[PDB]
């Protein structure tokens, strides 16, 4: 694909009409048609119209006449606005009609005419001696011979020479021209010699590699700025025109060489003649900035005026110091043969070379317009650092990067209302085990629990986590917009809240259109408003669980136990507008109208009743415990005893509180109460804080005591921190490969040249980094690059500091990101539950080993791509054994982990555990190596062969992390799963097939039957404040609501010997 | 009065770069013709929209 | 919980933008949009209009010159 | 005085988010002014800034004439 291939010819004497069209070349009695005569635009931005004629009304000189006339006063007449359509085609249309070229019909079909003279002499008015020429004989505009349609006007005139001014293309700018051409007299190739030898004698004149009309024609420019861009243009022609031939597809172009040939200009026009005839790779690779397109071809003639490669600045030495010579290609140099062989007598400029092009191996990146480029760094690569000086980041203005504390949760509006709940397991309660967990609770309680739970559970609260879908849920309402939605849909409830107005459906699933002028205020809501929505979803929810319509029935009644404001109580009393008889109270201490201000424990007088009720009370006061308790067991007493359906709030759920709750429940006379945990997803992601359920039921409740529960576990396992919590820092020094970074992350900005270097040193720590510059004349790149662990315990195993710095390099300039928007970076980026789990098991997991001594690796089976990397020491060797892993031998010698990439085998007679190592089997168990799930009894099977396997080993020890059954009982009761399922009864994390789970009690009874030494531990809730910090991620809603019951129901087996 | 604002708000000369691209000065000095032989250029005739 | 945990930070030098923002830190090509780059509104009660400005030019004093701009004139 | 009573607004809702234990991207550890010499009831109003009172958690003052609420509370 080396030969061009081209149909070179001349467009322009193309474009020349037969002279029987030039009567109705206006085509007077039709109107001008958008796009076919004309090309009108307004760049409101810059307040510019453009109109630009089409056809061969393109090149048109104006008289001062034409100017006067009303259609150029327009854009004058609209500064601000485009230009009526109406008023633009009349106007062109009547001007259209005042033009009339001078021309003489003939019969014969060889026949064009001399458009360009046409219009000059009648832009001059015929005053010029072409004019006069013209205007006593026109048929000599008539021409068969495109060359002799000029040789007759100069024989005519015995003038060697006419100089035409340049049209501008837009016909609104009337502004001078930069420069104009001047059509010579030169027949023969020699006359053409000697006009170009004598134009080198004269300053500010360039010339195309070939003429049209076969005309020498010469540009004269009136400044050498103007010389400048016409320079430019022509090499950005050249350029594209010869990218298409390099490509090799068949192209109509005009001529070979588009660009000019400075035959006397100033040095800068020489650099551009050079770089412009050099064709240099950095056009192809978009390395250049084409918005001042001069000055990036001034800044690359310096590059390759001092070139590192010798024969490029050679050869643009050499094309400089000759500018007058026409350098080309080989493959142009057999274009331009064929176009002498097709016209032999064709004028083509003579002086030239043909230099050999210089291949250049290095393939830029880039992609100029909006963008940031968001990196995935290597954690090593083929360059090799030694002692890299620290890269300070420069500061950056919130003019381009604002760090926001919490990133706002993206969500379905439905998702808000969902709940999870956990039911008691324990038959009894013996009162040592009350003594014990009194102990625990009062101990936990006296002191205030953890510093960094509270930190979390302050930072992230859930009323500006849920804000953006409200506001966005009201700014719909407000323009119409909304539409369809059921009475009685979570959807017409998250609308209730979002706005102050009353809605009523014009029927069913149309809501009424707003009143004209009338725009109500979005509805106040504090910070316990979604969560007392959420709460009464999870009460009708939970009277039955088949129900879609939210909507209370008639003659039935709720309350809000605790109330200041209480806006769930107007927003309920709005949602249920249309249902006859609904009442609807708060009734705290602290309560304001509507609601009831009232003591609870109720007064002896007073007569209150009600089909729900959704307790939140909390005192403000610190309290001895026993006040506490004796407060909260009041709260729950009458909360039982006036309603059918109690909804009560526990503000420090230990074992002890609950179970006394319980136990007082089973005091009361007569009636036994059914009771359950529960967590709704719109309270705050942090807070332990749980709703405990209430409902008599006629049968006796067997198993009616916790113990262990999740909702409370994610309580109990917060205690008072050993150190304080950790503060996301926002880094602006890369060190290389320090690993003296704490979470947090890298921000800041870098000169250009410096970026591909700063991507390869915080490569050590973060694990992706977004970049963009914010300007294209804006030299630095901005960078944002968050610290990941997990890239931290892969890159500082070993003291090797390679990366992909030669890739990086590649990007400069233009490929690593632009966007003038500013960027909101969070110092807590969402995430979904699974993974928040997967680092919880991470923590637990890791600070369980750094506790082992004398251990050789770690042997991670099921270990993907280095996912449990973050567990492991940086000391000990680090084993994979998944299929699924990728190979990179490199990355492995230099790292020190082995690879297996086989599947593991669990029979045990193909068992290897070796002594003194840490085997890692977190969520591998449950999965056959293709991905299909495998039945519950195979997986115990296997843990009973890794049981017996271990049984010989002197020192070794298991994780194997597996489901328990009970969580499948708790989601088919639950709401607030959005990614957990139970498909035919099998749980269905993520995008994995369904899996069957395993009994906790069939399997600890197993391992007393292996007589292996084993303990079921679970991730706490220090684990996760630690997988928050170090991560920097905040939990989200949905994820908080389903992150206890799930957690606690993935144990991790600890085997060990 | 306001397109005044806009239009020397841009700077009331200017020079050519070596690049051709026009460099308006950004300030409001009253024109000397100590300057005629200088870079500058009165910005008003730079024809510049 | 006794322990403060704060971040810090010199807010108003983080306002101040890299130099070669100052070129295009009125956006020239573009118009204004509300919320982003201002912030107006209109107590029909007080009968009062009130133009915030958003970004670095919420520190803006203004020449008596640009006092003369029309905008100004506009709740007149 | 009324820039004194903007302060104490400002500091007291700081110390009201840094008494709840979240952490706060706050500007400086001390919202509030210190007077170098004024009259008797800014000396006052910095006085009753400094001493944290309850009745702000407890939404106690009035905040629509906060200055006066404020020497009202200095009066207590
Ligand atoms: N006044 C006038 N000028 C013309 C006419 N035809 C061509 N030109 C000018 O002749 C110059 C060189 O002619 P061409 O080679 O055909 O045009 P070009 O150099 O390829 O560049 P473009 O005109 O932009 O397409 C251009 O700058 C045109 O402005 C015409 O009919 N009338
Ligand atoms: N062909 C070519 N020659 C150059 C270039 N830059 C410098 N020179 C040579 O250097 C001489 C003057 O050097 P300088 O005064 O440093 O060039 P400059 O105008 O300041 O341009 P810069 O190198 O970008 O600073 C000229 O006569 C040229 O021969 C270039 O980019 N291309
Ligand atoms: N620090 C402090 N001193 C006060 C206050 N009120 C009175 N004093 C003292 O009392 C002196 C003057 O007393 P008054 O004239 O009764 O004070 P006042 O200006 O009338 O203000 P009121 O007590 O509200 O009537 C001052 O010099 C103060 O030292 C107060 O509210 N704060
Ligand atoms: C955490 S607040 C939330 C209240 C309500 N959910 C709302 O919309 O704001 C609970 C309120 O219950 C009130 N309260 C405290 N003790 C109470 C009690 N013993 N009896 C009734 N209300 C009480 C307190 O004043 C407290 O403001
Ligand atoms: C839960 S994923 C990875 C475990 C852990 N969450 C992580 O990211 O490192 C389990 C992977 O182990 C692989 N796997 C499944 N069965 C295996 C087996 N019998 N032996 C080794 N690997 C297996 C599967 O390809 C699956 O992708
Ligand atoms: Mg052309
Ligand atoms: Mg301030």
């Amino acid at each position: 694909m080396w030969h061009y291939t081209s149909i070179n010819n001349d467009t322009r004497v193309a474009l020349d009409p037969k002279p029987n069209q030039i009567r109705t070349i206006t085509k007077p009695n039709t109107v001008p048609q958008l796009g076919t005569d004309y090309l009108y635009t307004f760049n409101s931005q810059r307040r510019s119209h453009t109109l630009r004629l089409l056809g061969p009304f393109q090149y048109f000189n104006f008289s001062e006449t034409d100017r006067g006339h009303p259609l150029f006063r327009l854009p004058l007449k609209y500064p601000s606005k485009a230009i009526p359509a109406d008023e633009l085609i009349d106007n062109l249309h009547s001007w259209m009609r005042s033009v009339h070229l001078l021309h003489v019909r003939s019969e014969d079909n060889t026949l064009r005419y001399n458009w360009m003279l046409g219009v000059y002499a009648r832009s001059t008015n015929y005053t010029t001696p072409v004019g006069q020429l013209v205007v006593n004989a026109p048929a000599i505009l008539n021409y068969s011979n495109p060359q002799d349609a000029f040789n007759s006007v100069f024989v005519a005139l015995g003038i060697d020479y006419i100089d035409i001014p340049i049209t501008n293309s837009n016909i609104f700018d009337d502004s001078s021209t930069p420069y104009n051409v001047r059509i010579w007299h030169a027949p023969t190739m020699t006359e053409v010699n000697h006009i170009l030898a004598l134009m080198r004698k004269s300053t500010l004149v360039s010339t195309h590699s070939s003429w049209h009309w076969n005309v020498l024609h010469t540009f004269h420019y009136r400044s050498e700025s103007d010389m400048i861009d016409h320079f430019a243009a022509k090499i950005l022609e050249d350029w594209r025109q010869k990218e298409k031939l390099d490509k090799g597809a068949l192209v109509e172009a005009d001529r070979v060489i588009q660009r000019l040939i400075p035959l006397s200009s100033s040095t800068y026009v020489q650099r551009l003649a050079a770089i412009g005839a050099l064709y240099p790779n950095e056009f192809t690779e978009n390395v250049l900035d084409l918005s001042r397109l001069s000055t990036a071809l001034l800044q690359l003639s310096d590059t390759y005026y001092q070139h590192a490669n010798d024969q490029l600045r050679r050869l643009y030495r050499r094309m400089y110091n000759d500018s007058r010579t026409l350098y080309m290609t080989q493959r142009h140099q057999e274009l331009l043969l064929a176009q002498i062989t097709a016209d032999p007598n064709i004028l083509l400029y003579p002086y030239t070379y043909i230099f050999t092009t210089i291949p250049t191996s290095m393939n830029y990146i880039s992609n100029t317009g909006q963008g940031r480029i968001k990196h995935s760094l290597t954690v090593t690569g083929a360059t090799e650092h030694d002692t890299v000086a620290d890269i300070v980041l420069g500061q950056t203005g919130e003019d381009v990067i604002t760090i926001s504390m919490v990133e706002p949760m993206s969500i379905a509006v439905e998702d808000m209302y969902g709940y999870v709940l956990d039911t008691p397991t324990r038959d009894i309660w013996p009162a040592d085990e009350q003594i014990e967990q009194k102990g625990d609770a009062v101990a936990l309680y006296d002191t205030k629990t953890s510093r960094a739970l509270g930190m979390f559970n302050n930072t992230v609260r859930i009323d500006d986590l849920l804000s953006p879908l409200l506001s966005l849920v009201y700014r719909t309402y407000i323009k119409g917009d909304t539409m369809t939605m059921t009475q009685g849909s979570l959807d017409h409830l998250t609308l209730c809240a979002a706005v102050d107005s009353d809605i009523t459906f014009v029927g069913n699933r149309m809501i009424a259109p707003l009143p004209e002028g009338y725009i109500p205020k979005p509805m106040h809501r504090n910070n316990s408003t979604m969560k007392m929505l959420s709460l009464y979803v999870a009460l009708k929810k939970l009277e039955n669980f088949a129900t879609n319509s939210y909507l209370m029935a008639p003659d039935t009644s709720i309350i809000l136990l605790g109330a200041e404001r209480e806006p769930a109580v107007n927003i309920l009393r709005r949602f249920n507008r249309n249902v006859s008889n609904v009442r609807i109270i708060g009734m705290g201490d602290r309560a304001v109208e509507p609601n009831i201000r009232v003591r609870v424990p109720f007064p002896i007088d007073k007569n209150i009743s009600a089909d729900f009720i959704i307790c939140d009370i909390n005192s403000y006061e610190d309290q001895s415990f026993e006040s506490m308790f004796s407060e909260t067991i009041s709260v729950v007493t009458t909360c039982a005893s006036a309603a059918t359906r109690a909804l009560v709030k526990i503000n420090h759920p230990s074992e002890y509180m609950i179970n006394s709750v319980i136990e007082r429940l089973s005091q009361l006379g007569g009636v036994f109460y059914h009771t359950a945990l529960l967590k709704t997803a719109s309270q705050n992601p942090y807070s332990y804080e749980t709703y405990i359920y209430i409902t008599p039921i006629a049968a006796a409740v067997r198993f009616p005591f916790y113990s262990n529960s999740a909702m409370i576990n994610r309580y109990m396992t917060a205690v008072a921190d050993d150190e304080m919590p950790i503060i996301p820092s926002i880094h602006t020094v890369i060190k290389g490969h320090s690993n003296t970074y704490s979470p947090g992350l890298f921000c800041g900005c870098v000169d250009v040249q410096s970026a591909p270097l700063a991507l390869s040193q915080l490569k050590s720590y973060c694990s992706e980094a977004t970049t963009w510059r914010v300007d294209s004349d804006d030299n630095l790149v901005n960078i944002i690059a968050r610290i990941d662990p997990a890239r931290i315990a892969l890159e500082f195993r070993t003291r090797s500091n390679t990366s992909a710095y030669h890739e990086y390099q590649r990007y400069v300039p233009n490929g690593l990101g632009f966007k003038v928007r500013k960027t909101r970076e969070f110092r807590y980026m969402h995430r979904e539950v699974t993974f928040i789990h997967k680092l919880m098991m991470y923590a637990l997991i890791r600070e369980q080993i750094s506790l082992t001594e004398n251990m050789t690796q770690v042997v991670s089976i099921g270990g993907r791509n280095l996912a449990d990397i973050s567990v492991v020491p940086l000391n000990m060797k680090y084993v994979v054994i998944d299929p699924a892993t990728r190979i990179e031998t490199l990355t492995q010698e230099k790292k020190n982990i082995e690879v297996q990439s086989r599947p593991f085998q669990f029979d045990a007679a193909n068992m290897d555990l070796e002594n003194n190592s840490i085997y890692l089997f977190i969520a591998v168990i449950m999965n056959e190596p293709n991905g299909a799930a495998t039945p519950a009894r195979m997986q115990m099977d296997k843990i009973r062969n890794v049981a017996t396997a271990m049984l010989t080993r002197t020192n070794c020890v298991a994780y194997i992390s597996f489901y328990e059954a009970g969580i499948i009982t708790r989601l088919d009761q639950s709401t607030a799963h959005k990614t957990i399922r139970v498909e035919e009864g099998r749980l269905k994390v993520a995008n994995y097939v369904p899996v069957d789970t395993l009994v906790e009690a069939d399997v600890t009874l197993m391992l007393r039957d292996i007589g292996i030494t084993h303990e079921i531990i679970r991730p706490s809730t220090p684990e996760l404040i630690d997988a928050c910090s170090n991560y920097g991620i905040r939990l989200g809603s949905t994820g908080g609501a389903v992150l206890d019951v799930f957690n606690h129901y993935s144990p991790v087996i600890k085997l060990v010997r | 009065p306001v397109e005044y604002g806009i239009f020397v708000q841009r700077g009331a000369t200017y020079t050519i770069n070596a690049a051709g691209e026009f460099e308006f000065s950004g300030r409001n000095e009253k024109w000397d013709q100590a300057l005629y032989l200088s870079e500058h250029f009165p910005a008003l005739f730079s024809d510049v929209p």
